[PDB]
């Protein structure tokens, strides 16, 4: 019933960089008797979540040199020094002060690699699909930097829509680039009234948007 | 590690019932306070449940959210913790952490693995698989994607595996989403343009649930 507000949700970072990542409580933590139960957790990608800092500076056992817990009452900050790649993933603030036990929302180290413009490529609905009766069109948005994208769908030239399935991948450790595949799934009927299908990818490498389009009535 | 070990995780029919247990060796179980918190694949942490100890006449807590559903239990002899959920709902749907509480310096310390229990009563539905494969204009640079729709499987996991004989790939691996009941994925490929189509393609998806496995040549 504190609502732990985390400050930033994102966190991108070169890995030598100082983080720092801070948590605020709707109420003053100092217990009556105890003192400042607020407490920072780690957890990388797949895994179960590791105690860091308890009481706000008291570090765990285990807990390298470079975190560093200060702040007093409402706010809170954890500070990684200098932030090795053993560290990315969710940072938790929890509170245990107050029944009920409320952690953050999490914040989440990524890491910084230059700007890239996206390869985009829209696929037509496969025979074997038709024959169920739904049409998907595919559209791969691939290899881009940062992941403030903006996928539009265009059909016949008629606006937006709304049978759109958007999934990001986590960074991908090689060219550390997201990728993201925007679905689109029509009936079979609505398909075949339909012509023309088009991907518009909305980047910040680019002010003009990196349009692919193909042609149903064709291949 | 110490651990903290759980099992009995599952898929039930809602209003349906679990047996969750967690197993936790460790120097003076007996003596620690025993927890229960839940991370639903939506989002972040919420505490579920927890129970004191001998001392403290088994003092048992619970979230206002799975109060009355759920009993927390423990026994010492067998360093055995609990949690008897009934009358589940769907939104109960998340991965059961079992937390040890590090009596001498702070509580919610030791996280084990965690475990899932699925609550829904979407059946296990095999998945779709259908290729993408880019229509007419056949190789347009120097690499070309390519890729597999997974649609309409129940539950949570296939694995999608690329037969592309050595040829230079990026395979992304997309992440599910729920659609209109069951889940819908997708992976891609990117192939040398001067081995396309001479070089036969294949994606592999198997279901565990359903022991399936389709291979989509991608012509």
């Amino acid at each position: 019933d504190v609502v732990m507000t985390q400050t930033p949700l994102s966190l991108p970072v070169s890995l030598g960089d100082q983080a720092s990542i801070s948590c605020r409580s709707s109420q003053s933590l100092v217990h009556s008797n105890g003192n400042t139960y607020l407490h920072w957790y780690l957890q990388k990608p797949g895994q179960s979540p590791k105690l860091l800092i308890y009481k706000v500076s008291n570090r765990f056992s285990g807990v390298p040199d470079r975190f560093s817990g200060s702040g007093s009452g409402t706010d809170f900050t954890l500070k990684i020094s200098r932030v090795e790649a053993e560290d990315l993933g969710v940072y938790f603030c929890s509170q245990s002060t107050h029944v009920p036990l409320t952690f953050g929302a999490g914040t989440k180290l990524e890491l910084k690699r230059a700007d890239a413009a996206p390869t985009v490529s829209i696929f037509p609905p496969s025979s074997e699909q038709l024959t169920s009766g739904g049409a998907s069109v595919v559209c791969f948005l691939n290899n881009f930097y940062p992941k403030d994208i903006n996928v539009k769908w265009k059909i016949d030239g008629s606006e937006r829509q709304n049978g759109v399935l958007n999934s990001w991948t986590d960074q991908d450790s090689k060219d550390s680039t997201y990728s993201m595949s925007s679905t689109l799934t029509l009936t079979k009927d609505e398909y075949e009234r339909h012509n023309s299908y088009t991907c518009e990818a909305t980047h910040k490498t680019s002010t003009s948007p990196i349009v692919k389009s193909f042609n149903r009535n064709e291949c | 590690e110490v651990q903290p070990v759980e099992t009995g995780g599952g898929l039930v029919q809602p209003k349906g019932s679990l047996k969750l247990s967690c197993a936790a060796s460790g120097f003076s179980f007996n003596t620690n306070a025993m927890n229960w918190v839940r991370q639903a694949p939506g989002k972040g942490l919420e505490w579920v449940a927890r129970i004191r100890s001998k001392s403290n006449n088994y003092a048992t807590y619970y979230a206002d959210s799975v109060k009355d559903r759920f009993t927390i239990s423990r026994d010492d002899s067998q360093n055995m913790l609990y949690l008897q959920m009934n009358n589940l709902k769907t939104e109960d749907t998340a991965m059961y952490y079992c937390v040890r509480d590090q009596t001498g310096t702070a509580w919610f310390a030791y996280w084990g693995q965690g475990t899932l229990v699925t609550v829904s009563a979407a059946k296990t539905t095999p998945p779709s698989v259908y290729p993408l494969a880019p229509g007419c204009g056949d190789t347009t640079g120097s690499s070309v994607t390519l890729g597999c729709l997974v649609k309409g499987y129940f539950p949570e996991s296939v694995t999608v595996t690329w037969n592309s004989g050595s040829l230079s790939s990026s395979v992304h691996t997309f992440p599910a989403l729920l659609q209109s009941g069951l889940y819908t994925m997708s992976s891609s490929v990117t192939v040398p343009s001067s081995t396309w189509p001479s070089q036969t393609v294949t994606c592999s998806v198997a279901h565990p649930a359903s022991s399936t496995t389709v291979d989509k040549k991608l012509e």
